[PDB]
Parts: structure tokens; C-alpha cells; sequence
């Protein structure tokens, strides 16, 4: 390539000196795809070997691209991000439109591919070193930095960030009603069209893009239908609020009402505003469990009063950009997994509920790491920022399995929980 | 002697700059015994006198400890690494002999003197500037600077394997078959030439070396295999530990007791069944290092065992990838669980443990899961590959927990293998209470002070109970709450408490605890036919619990 450009000036936030992380252990399969891999893009110019006067390094990992015919190396960027792209999340911050969420569709394309054009500040390439690993350690890892803006790191997104309003500004004009949002690696474009116009209205951008320049891989398949559906399409004005509903019956027993004065309880933490003892009182006594017992005086008050402030989301609960956003994932069993994401305990920002099919072909590692891209890219839709996960298992399975079904170009933050209590009840 | 490989360019960090400390004693015999010395390596180019320019200074000794002959020139750049950028690692992991490959003739070369043939990056010399000094009248001082690689200097294990890695690399291309892995002063080859050929192989490479102005000498002190390596005994189809030694003591002190256990998890690398439970239950107090401990029982009897299995030496094969990669493990019962990895039946490719020392509270299901992980991971770095297990749980066991089980877990390609002990859940908590059923409305608090607390029930049918307790917290009450209306209800019941504490544990399904208290619920709860518990929150809640509240 010709120099499309030449280098934006990169600087770690001060007290702070390049990523020096370690690089897990990998399948030898996964160890080959990685060199095969870098072959090329060392030969492209993408990337150089360094010496060992470069201290610094950052994990790298195999991914399927999209199950096609190869791999895809996913650079875990994440320790190199906050001591950068944080400080041009100001220094070149891409701006949040909040109305791409009530868009009737949101498509997402893999920009990605833009980058490796432009060459990178050579004051900087020395951070980006990553290190493809070897069996056992018997010799020494393969070693390489960065020639150009590389993919997941949020200082490429930044810097090409100009050159793309520039791509997309004579298309945002014959559709100044699609919103256009760029994050890492990928564009989200929203429509309120049929799907069919907006699909259309895509293939018109994946081709506006295209001859220009980028290339979006983003051809899922062709006319012949081997059931492989299409393109990532999401729905957020669908995004609604999910169920948080006591359970209407017949016939109460003294232990159905005694969850029931629980699920209450604990709700009182995210609703001040219910009330039990009536409610309670009809247990005060020691009696069976499997007697069926009749309502209070106002206990069919308090059941329905309270199954009211019970069907209309809380207040004060505001979005406060200044925090991080926290996601919590509950295994519900069966294929089910429900989830909320908030700020301060019991503020849900969000909550929902994510599922798999029947047994057979899926796990509980696979059904995770698909809840958990599917929280990261909902919330990066409604607020622009991924969020740390507090995953529901042992945190070596996960860092041994998390890459066999990722498909996400980025990498959200992380922490292992050891307990979910009476939540999974509650939700 | 010095080569003309590439230079890795260095720096100082950012803001510091060269070494400036002196040292200007001189033991005239010894002055006399550093200028031979530099003589004869200004000679040989790899220092040179420099011009008084700023040159920082550095401390020079001379040396000869022991069957002398010689002296050594010893330079002190602590305060020149202190100063000196940092390099990429070097074996961030020492490779484990089980993923080795089996080789017919292996040979070492001494590398030791190699540095001093590897240039130092022109422009980092001028701080390498060391200063002998000339006996008395306080002279201008015979002074020089470093132009290869410092012995003691920060960048120079780096800068060499980086350099010899390059040097080699075409080498290793057109020599696939040569085993290539230089640790430190070493530099070993494995080939599968018959010793004949093979030693033609080796001199290519030592000319090939000497090309590159690193050399190598031919014979000097030491023996070949088996190898002395990292702790290691190597073999050229074999593999083990270092002859390991368990000491016979009439008192043991903590840092006795922990080269103890320290050298025992080493040799379980390959000693089937070691067990360590017990004698690091005795470590459990980390204060001293000399403390004395009196060797428990257990201990005793543990450490014993442990004599009668390194008793019989044993050795590990290594890893043929052709085969497949099995795993076994069985449980030995106080927490504690073995595995041998394996492709052949008959020797291993290497042994190791997994014990739940985590916490207080643990299933064997679980703790299975923890095991087949810790191994998984094992495997991937050593092998490249997961395993295929073979373990003493049955599907129907397995596929119920993990369904039940509020985490996730993925465990692997795993095969059945009945041999006792088995692991399974030796009861299970019904999910609807039970229809007839006494209800025991359980409860149990403790004075926080005076240490004492009680622990009852009321039924349904009217019946009661409390019992004083001294001596324990409300946890304790509150199980010792569950534990009684066990001991009194019937072979179905139908248990509710106030407390989540009791709750948990009990639902966590354990198999054992220690805490006997525990365990006297556990097993009632195994004797039982059908149990269901149930939550009701505290204070506010239920009157039943507040009715035996009032009382303790
Ligand atoms: N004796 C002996 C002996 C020495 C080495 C091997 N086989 C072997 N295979 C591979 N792939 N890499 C290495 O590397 C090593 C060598 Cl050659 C020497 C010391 C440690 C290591 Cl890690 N060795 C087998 C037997």
C-alpha cells in the first residue's frame, strides 16, 4: 500500500507505561491458525517480528470468523484500551446517538477491515506487541507489533474516525433518516423501513462503502437457502421491558404463600413501596405446608395493590455516563438465562431474558458466551459502552472456554460470581 | 570469540542515566590479577580502554573461590540495572518433561562463555565503563568499557537467547528433526540419528556457532544422561524426578514441615496416589519458621504412606502424538483427588492431585468438575490438546447436577469407569414439600457475648422442643435447629427455617465436612426418606419463628 495517510501522535494517559499481559496457553490447532495467520499479515506489512528490548505484550487468541472456511485472530486489546482509548474516548471520543435504538432495525457490518491501511504512530507500534505461543512452552513465543491501526484496539476506530464520516457523509445525505454508528470495529446502521427497503438500503451502503475503499466480508450467503439466516439484524424498539410477575391462583397453601412473601421481600429492595405483614400475617402461624389457606382483609388489597407497583418500572432510576455499567447473568436451567445490568444494586437500568433450543446440540459454556454478546451488543445499541460481566462460572472453565464460540470482535470486562442466592428466584 | 551478529539497541529508562559509583581499594596481587585479565580481553576485543569522557563508573572485583588456578574479573552493575529498560521475558514457564518428545541421542553444549561473543548495542557501551584502578599514587587509572555482553548486566540473558534463537533459526530449518533448547549455560540438541551421524549433526552446528563467533569446547567437567534438569532426571525415552529426599526428624519446625510438603507435590508429578492433606493441615498456622509442630497423628501416618511410594523409584514416558491423550482420576476421600495422564497403559506420561482446599463446604460432584478442570488446563498447556477422561461418575449422576447446578459448567469427552469409590449424590432435597408430612418450623439463636445459645421447633401437630446450647455462634444454632427436627420427625418432613446460611449449605447437596455438626445432619439427611426445606425470611417474618425467638 501507499501511504494513505501519515501518523496521529499516540500517548498513554501520564503514570502509565504500555500493556505487559500474559498470553494464555492455546489449542495447538488454535497455535497454527495464529501463525498461518501473521505469516501474512507480516507479509502485508500489517505487522513485523520485534526484539527483546520490547517488554511489552498483548494476548491474542483464534477465533471462527464466522464458522467459515478459517480463523480469525482476536487481539484481547482490553489492558491496552484503558491505558489509551480512554484518553481518547476524550481526546477523539466518537460521539453516542441515543435514537439508534428506536430504530426499527439495526444492522451491524465489519468495518474492521478499514485499518490496515493506515500506518500507525511508530513512537507507539512497541505497545502493541502480542505473542503467538508454543506447545509447552519448548520454544521461545513468536513475536510481533503492530504496523498499522489494528482491529480492537479503540485508538483505530478513533483515528480512522475522520476518514469515515468522510466515507459515509455523501450517504448519511441520500438517507439523512439512517443512523450511523461506529464502535471498535463495526458500524450499526438503523432504519424504520420493511426490513426488505432496509436490508436494500444496506447492500446500498455495503456497496457505498465498498467502492470506496472498505470491504465488509458481511456477504452471509446467497439465494440458495441451507437454512443460515441472514445478516446481524437487531430490533430494539422490540427491546422491552421482560416479566416480573407473582403468580396468579386458585388455591393458596401456606408454602406458596410463604415464596410469595419472599419474592416480595426481596423485591422491597428495588420497590420501597411494597408491603407484606398483611400478607405475612397469614403465616404467623405453624401450620402445615401443604394446607391451603384463604386471603386476609386486605390481603387480596396488598396481592393486587402491589402487583400494580409492581407493573410499572421504578423511578429515579437514571443512566449516569460516568459510571460503568454492570451486568449480572442468572442460569435459569432449561436453555433460559435472565440478566440485568445496572449502576448501583437495584437500579436496573435493564433487565431481560436470553434462551437457547432443546438439549441436543447446545451447553451451558456456549449458551453464556451467547447471552453475554447479545448483553454487550444490546448495550453498546443503548448506551455506547460494553459492560463488566459478573459471569455465573468457575473462572477457569470460562477462560478455557470462552473463545469456542466467541464471534464478537471485542471483548467485554469480566468477573466470576460464586453465589447468585434467591435472585434466580425473584427473576 | 565476538561475532558479527546484529546489535539489539538498548536504553536506559526514561529519565535516569549512567552508573557513577566508584570503588578505589587495591589489593596490588589482585590489580596485577584484573589488568592480566582485561589484557587479555581488550586483546580479544571484548572490552576497551576508554578516554576519560563522562564514562559512569561501575564496581570491579577480583575473584577465586575455590581449587584456584585462576581469578575472575566480577563487575557489579546493580545500580546499571537499576537504570537499564526492561526486555521481554524469558521462559515465562519452564516446558514440562511429560509433553517432551522422545529422542535416540541427545547432547549438551556449553554455551557458558557465549555472551562475551555477543556484541552490546554500540551506543549502551558508554555506560558499561568500569575503572581498575592502579595501585597507589591515585593514577588515571587503567580504564575500559564494556563491547560485548556484561556478565552481570540486566539485558543480557535477553539479548543473547534473542540472539541465539536468530543464529539457529536456519539451522532448525534445515534440520527438522534436531531438538534445539538452550537453558542458560546450556544448549541441548536431541536428535534420532544413531550416536555416530548424530555427532557429525552436532559438530555442523558447532561450526555453524563458531561462524558466529560464539564457540563451544568439546569435553571439560560433567556427565551425560541422565540429566540433571530443573529439578528434573532426563532420559532419553524416560523421565523423573530428582532423587527426592523425605527426612526422618524427632521434632519438625514449620520450614521443616514445608520443604517437607514442597518436595512431596513435586514428586507427585509422576508418583501415583501422594497424598498431602494432612501434613499441610499442620501448616495451616503461618506464623513461624521456627515454631516447632508436633506431627500429628495423621500427619505421621500420611507422611509414612508417602515413604512406601517413593520407596520404588518410578519414571514417566513422553508424548507421542500419533496416540491418544487419556485421563484418569479417582477419588481418595478427605477432599483429596488423583489423576494419571496417559496414552499407554502400562508407564504414565505424568501423575498429579487435585484437593478442595478452597472453603469449608464441598460436593464430590463438584469437586470432580474442579479436578477434570484443573486438568483440562494441564493438558492444553503441556499437550496442545484436551484429554479424554475416564472417571467414576455415571452420566445420570452427572448430566442431573449440572442440570440442577446454578453455574455453568462444560465438562469434556469423558467415558465411564466403575471403580470404587463412586461419586453420586447420596440424597436429594425434594422440590415440593411433602403432603402429610410433619411441618417442623425450626429455629435456633446465640448470645453474640456470652457465647450461649438454643436451638427448637414446633410442629403442625402441636410438638416441641428446645435445647441449650453453650458454646457457638447462631450458625451453629441454626443448624443444630435443622439437625434436631431431623432427629425427632419422621422419615418424610417437611423442615423451615429463618436462615439463608443453613438454607445454602444444606441445598449446596455436600457429601462431608469436617464440621461434624454437619455431617450428623448430611448422614440424617441420607437416612432420610424424603426432606424438603424451605426459606422464610427472619425478624419480620413468619410468628413461628418468633415464638421460639422469644424463648432462646
Ligand atoms: N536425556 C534426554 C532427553 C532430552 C530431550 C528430549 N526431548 C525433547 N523434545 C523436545 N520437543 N524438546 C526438548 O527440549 C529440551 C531439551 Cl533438547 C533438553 C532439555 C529440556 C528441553 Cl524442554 N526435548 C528427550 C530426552
Amino acid at each position: 500500500p501507499i501511504s494513505p495517510i501519515e501518523t496521529v501522535p499516540v500517548k498513554l494517559k501520564p503514570g502509565m507505561d504500555g500493556p505487559k499481559v500474559k498470553q494464555w496457553p492455546l489449542t495447538e490447532e488454535k497455535i497454527k491458525a495464529l501463525v498461518e495467520i501473521c505469516t501474512e499479515m507480516e507479509k502485508e506489512g500489517k505487522i513485523s517480528k520485534i526484539g527483546p528490548e520490547n517488554p511489552y505484550n498483548t494476548p491474542v487468541f483464534a477465533i471462527k470468523k464466522k464458522d467459515s472456511t478459517k480463523w480469525r485472530k482476536l487481539v484481547d486489546f482490553r489492558e491496552l484500551n484503558k491505558r489509551t482509548q480512554d484518553f481518547w474516548e476524550v481526546q477523539l471520543g466518537i460521539p453516542h446517538p441515543a435514537g439508534l435504538k428506536k430504530k426499527k432495525s439495526v444492522t451491524v457490518l465489519d468495518v474492521g477491515d478499514a485499518y490496515f491501511s493506515v500506518p500507525l504512530d511508530e513512537d507507539f507500534r512497541k505497545y502493541t506487541a502480542f505473542t503467538i505461543p508454543s506447545i509447552n512452552n519448548e520454544t521461545p513465543g513468536i513475536r510481533y507489533q503492530y504496523n498499522v491501526l489494528p482491529q480492537g484496539w479503540k485508538g483505530s476506530p478513533a483515528i480512522f474516525q475522520s476518514s469515515m464520516t468522510k466515507i459515509l457523509e455523501p450517504f448519511k445525505k441520500q438517507n439523512p433518516d439512517i443512523v450511523i454508528y461506529q464502535y471498535m470495529d463495526d458500524l450499526y446502521v438503523g432504519s424504520d423501513l420493511e426490513i426488505g427497503q432496509h436490508r436494500t438500503k444496506i447492500e446500498e451502503l455495503r456497496q457505498h462503502l465498498l467502492r470506496w475503499g472498505l470491504t465488509t466480508p458481511d456477504k452471509k450467503h446467497q439465494k440458495e437457502p441451507p437454512f443460515l439466516w441472514m445478516g446481524y439484524e437487531l430490533h430494539p424498539d422490540k427491546w422491552t421491558v421482560q416479566p416480573i410477575v407473582l403468580p396468579e391462583k386458585d388455591s393458596w397453601t401456606v408454602n406458596d404463600i410463604q415464596k410469595l412473601v419472599g419474592k416480595l421481600n426481596w423485591a422491597s429492595q428495588i420497590y420501597p413501596g411494597i408491603k407484606v405483614r398483611q400478607l405475612s400475617k397469614l403465616l404467623r402461624g405453624t401450620k402445615a405446608l401443604t394446607e391451603v389457606i384463604p386471603l386476609t382483609e386486605e390481603a387480596e388489597l396488598e396481592l393486587a395493590e402491589n402487583r400494580e407497583i409492581l407493573k410499572e418500572p421504578v423511578h429515579g432510576v437514571y443512566y449516569d455516563p460516568s459510571k460503568d455499567l454492570i451486568a449480572e447473568i442468572q442460569k435459569q436451567g432449561q436453555g433460559q438465562w435472565t440478566y440485568q445490568i445496572y449502576q448501583e444494586p437495584f437500579k436496573n437500568l435493564k433487565t431481560g431474558k436470553y434462551a437457547r433450543m432443546r438439549g441436543a446440540h447446545t451447553n451451558d459454556v456456549k449458551q453464556l458466551t451467547e447471552a453475554v454478546q447479545k448483553i454487550t451488543t444490546e448495550s453498546i445499541v443503548i448506551w455506547g459502552k460494553t459492560p463488566k460481566f459478573k459471569l455465573p462460572i468457575q473462572k477457569e472453565t470460562w477462560e478455557t472456554w470462552w473463545t469456542e464460540y466467541w464471534q464478537a470482535t471485542w471483548i467485554p470486562e469480566w468477573e466470576f460470581v460464586n453465589t447468585p442466592p434467591l435472585v434466580k428466584l425473584w427473576y | 570469540p565476538i561475532s558479527p551478529i546484529e546489535t539489539v539497541p538498548v536504553k536506559l529508562k526514561p529519565g535516569m542515566d549512567g552508573p557513577k559509583v566508584k570503588q578505589w581499594p587495591l589489593t596490588e596481587e589482585k590489580i596485577k590479577a584484573l589488568v592480566e585479565i582485561c589484557t587479555e580481553m581488550e586483546k580479544e576485543g571484548k572490552i576497551s580502554k576508554i578516554g576519560p569522557e563522562n564514562p559512569y563508573n561501575t564496581p570491579v572485583f577480583a575473584i577465586k573461590k575455590k581449587d584456584s588456578t585462576k581469578w575472575r574479573k566480577l563487575v557489579d552493575f546493580r545500580e546499571l540495572n537499576k537504570r537499564t529498560q526492561d526486555f521481554w521475558e524469558v521462559q515465562l514457564g519452564i516446558p514440562h518433561p511429560a509433553g517432551l518428545k522422545k529422542k535416540k541421542s541427545v547432547t549438551v553444549l556449553d554455551v557458558g562463555d557465549a555472551y562475551f561473543s555477543v556484541p552490546l548495542d554500540e551506543d549502551f557501551r558508554k555506560y558499561t565503563a568500569f575503572t581498575i584502578p592502579s595501585i597507589n599514587n591515585e593514577t588515571p587509572g587503567i580504564r575500559y568499557q564494556y563491547n560485548v555482553l556484561p556478565q552481570g548486566w540486566k539485558g543480557s540473558p535477553a539479548i543473547f537467547q534473542s540472539s541465539m534463537t536468530k543464529i539457529l533459526e536456519p539451522f532448525k530449518k534445515q534440520n527438522p528433526d534436531i531438538v534445539i533448547y538452550q537453558y542458560m549455560d546450556d544448549l541441548y540438541v536431541g536428535s534420532d540419528l544413531e550416536i555416530g551421524q548424530h555427532r557429525t549433526k552436532i559438530e555442523e552446528l558447532r561450526q555453524h556457532l563458531l561462524r558466529w563467533g560464539l564457540t563451544t569446547p568439546d569435553k571439560k567437567h560433567q556427565k551425560e544422561p541422565p540429566f540433571l534438569w530443573m529439578g528434573y532426571e532426563l532420559h532419553p525415552d524416560k523421565w523423573t524426578v530428582q532423587p527426592i529426599v523425605l527426612p526422618e526428624k524427632d521434632s519438625w519446625t514449620v520450614n521443616d514441615i514445608q520443604k517437607l510438603v514442597g518436595k512431596l507435590n513435586w514428586a507427585s508429578q509422576i508418583y501415583p496416589g501422594i497424598k498431602v492433606r494432612q501434613l499441610s493441615k499442620l501448616l495451616r498456622g503461618t506464623k513461624a519458621l521456627t515454631e516447632v509442630i508436633p506431627l500429628t497423628e495423621e500427619a505421621e501416618l500420611e507422611l509414612a504412606e508417602n515413604r512406601e511410594i517413593l520407596k520404588e523409584p518410578v519414571h514417566g514416558v513422553y508424548y507421542d502424538p500419533s496416540k491418544d491423550l487419556i485421563a484418569e482420576i479417582q477419588k481418595q476421600g478427605q477432599g483429596q483427588w488423583t489423576y494419571q495422564i496417559y496414552q499407554e497403559p502400562f508407564k504414565n506420561l505424568k501423575t498429579g492431585k487435585y484437593a478442595r482446599m478452597r472453603g469449608a463446604h464441598t460436593n464430590d460432584v463438584k469437586q470432580l468438575t474442579e479436578a477434570v478442570q484443573k486438568i483440562t488446563t494441564e493438558s492444553i498447556v503441556i499437550w496442545g490438546k484436551t484429554p479424554k477422561f475416564k472417571l467414576p461418575i455415571q452420566k445420570e449422576t452427572w448430566e442431573t447436577w449440572w442440570t440442577e447446578y446454578w453455574q455453568a459448567t462444560w465438562i469434556p469427552e469423558w467415558e465411564f469407569v466403575n471403580t470404587p469409590p463412586l461419586v453420586k449424590l447420596w440424597y436429594q432435597l425434594e422440590k415440593e414439600p411433602i403432603v402429610g408430612a410433619e411441618t417442623f418450623y425450626v429455629d435456633g439463636a446465640a448470645n453474640r457475648e456470652t457465647k450461649l445459645g438454643k436451638a427448637g421447633y414446633v410442629t403442625n401437630k402441636g410438638r416441641q422442643k428446645v435445647v441449650p446450647l453453650t458454646n457457638t455462634t447462631n450458625q451453629k444454632t441454626e443448624l443444630q435447629a435443622i439437625y434436631l427436627a431431623l432427629q425427632d420427625s419422621g422419615l418424610e418432613v417437611n423442615i423451615v427455617t429463618d436462615s439463608q446460611y443453613a438454607l445454602g449449605i444444606i441445598q449446596a447437596q455436600p457429601d462431608k465436612s469436617e464440621s461434624e455438626l454437619v455431617n450428623q445432619i448430611i448422614e440424617q439427611l441420607i437416612k432420610k426418606e424424603k426432606v424438603y426445606l424451605a426459606w422464610v425470611p427472619a425478624h419480620k417474618g413468619i410468628g413461628g419463628n418468633e415464638q421460639v425467638d422469644k424463648l432462646v
